[PDB]
């Protein structure tokens, strides 16, 4: 009956979405166009859930 | 000064949240204030 929280899911998000370079798989990653990589939780300022 | 007129609407942002065209081309547009209501300065710049 130990309920401890383990982490939580981080979420990324780049300035120019349509600048991210297309790796395989579904995959992206940030270029020079795309932005850096703003580092944030869900639910907070402009992230999603 | 050095701007080329054109129709097409496919803007999309870059790293600096620049309204650009597909080539990296900044837009221009006219500065009008939070506040304000018609267009303040008639000097195009870029939208930001």
């Amino acid at each position: 009956g130990e309920n401890v929280t383990l982490g939580r899911v981080a979420l990324v998000r780049v300035p120019n979405e349509q600048g991210l370079d297309k790796k395989g798989g579904t995959q992206w990653d940030s270029t020079q166009f795309s932005g850096d990589k703003i580092w944030g939780e869900s639910n907070k300022g402009s992230f999603g859930t | 000064q050095q701007n080329e007129l054109t129709r097409n609407g496919a803007f999309h942002l870059n790293k600096e949240n620049y309204m650009v065209t597909a080539n990296d081309e900044f837009l221009l547009g006219y500065q009008v204030d939070p506040s304000s209501g018609e267009v303040s300065s008639y000097e195009p710049q870029p939208i930001n």
